[PDB]
């Protein structure tokens, strides 16, 4: 199960 | 930055014996970047049909690779992997050998 | 034993024409359950073991759509990497990420990790602690400013303390049947004269799950490492694995050398002798 839903950018 | 050349082992799934069904694998890792160019040979000429796994890494980053087909291994008949990377100024041909 | 659940991810840049290249896989300890992978048709997440495909289309769904997220945000951040590093347009560049948890034996949290990676060297990582990072340099660093600022490390602790966790024990529990089973080596050693006075010797370990293993040669019980080879361990491609280790020795004194196993999957470790 992916974590999620957002993950920021760099 | 850092290319790192593929290490290459070549092998069956199963102990080898002349006219039974096997897998020939060509497992390729230790590599950056990701791009690499694997056939299998037979008597050097591409087998078609070969089949890898998905692309994944270890912990220090590199990449690895299996290639696989099925065979059926026989007395004479030489098998070999070929691989192609930017970090090899010629293809490298690493012959299958049944006891390694 | 203890157990994990890790997610790969790598994007790499196509600057002739069109978007990165995306490939993510999840493993469940040694066992690869699901992929993506931007060029294959389905523009699915896609099963890879068995136990994986009960689970229903909300599921599928939601991974898909999880997955698809995740490569998008490596495909900007290609970008500002390349001008992170003052980098042309014109190479292609990879973007690498790992995240996931242990647990123990108990099945609960042990510890989580979220690590980054570009070009194929480390540019920012969570702490064990799962608060703080670690940046490898300048530029990673303004990243970690940056995170720290928008609390990222608290969302990714609560997911890989607690979601995470979860979601593995479901798996492990659903897998059962393959993921707590332990296949120990089914070992053997072959023997082959060089010359007439020396030959080696070259202990098999096949067919064992998981991968970690350890093969040690002793002679006269006495752990030797000279005039020894140990291949790395490889797949089988049937979900289990390979190792060998080899010896060179005097013919006539191979009945002095033994080969020492240890694996998960061995109550005591197994001791092989040539008296074959």
């Amino acid at each position: 199960y992916l974590g999620g839903p957002d993950f920021p950018t760099i | 930055m850092i290319q790192r050349t593929p290490k290459i082992q070549v092998y069956s799934r199963h102990p080898a014996e002349n006219g039974k069904s096997n897998f020939l694998n060509c497992y390729v890792s230790g590599f950056h970047p990701s791009d690499i160019e694997v056939d299998l040979l037979k008597n050097g000429e591409r087998i078609e049909k070969v089949e890898h796994s998905d692309l994944s890494f270890s912990k220090d980053w590199s990449f690895y690779l299996l290639y696989y087909t099925e065979f059926t291994p026989t007395e004479k008949d030489e098998y070999a992997c070929r691989v192609n990377h930017v970090t090899l100024s010629q293809p490298k041909i690493v012959k299958w050998d049944r006891d390694m | 034993g203890s157990h994990s659940m890790r997610y790969f991810f790598t994007s790499v840049s196509r600057p002739g024409r069109g978007e990165p290249r995306f490939i993510a896989v999840g493993y469940v300890d040694d066992t690869q359950f699901v992929r993506f992978d931007s060029d294959a048709a389905s523009q699915r997440m896609e099963p890879r073991a068995p136990w994986i495909e009960q689970e229903g289309p909300e599921y599928w769904d939601g991974e898909t759509r999880k997955v698809k997220a995740h490569s998008q945000t490596h495909r900007v951040d290609l970008g500002t990497l390349r001008g992170y590093y003052n980098q042309s347009e014109a190479g292609s560049h990879t973007v690498q990420r790992m995240y996931g948890c242990d647990v123990g034996s108990d099945w609960r949290f042990l510890r989580g990790y979220h690590q980054y990676a570009y070009d194929g060297k480390d540019y920012i990582a969570l702490k064990e602690d799962l608060r703080s990072w670690t940046a490898a340099d300048m530029a990673a660093q303004t990243t970690k400013h940056k995170w720290e600022a928008a609390h990222v490390a608290e969302q990714l602790r609560a997911y890989l303390e607690g979601t995470c966790v979860e979601w593995l024990r479901r798996y492990l529990e659903n897998g059962k049947e393959t993921l707590q089973r332990t296949d120990a080596p089914k070992t053997h050693m072959t023997h082959h004269a060089v010359s007439d006075h020396e030959a080696t010797l070259r202990c098999w370990a096949l067919s064992f799950y998981p991968a970690e293993i350890t093969l040690t040669w002793q002679r006269d019980g006495e752990d030797q490492t000279q005039d020894t080879e140990l291949v790395e361990t490889r797949p089988a491609g049937d979900g289990t694995f390979q190792k060998w280790a080899a010896v060179v020795v005097p013919s006539g004194q191979e009945q002095r050398y033994t080969c020492h196993v240890q694996h998960e999957g061995l109550p005591k470790p197994l001791t092989l002798r040539w008296e074959p």
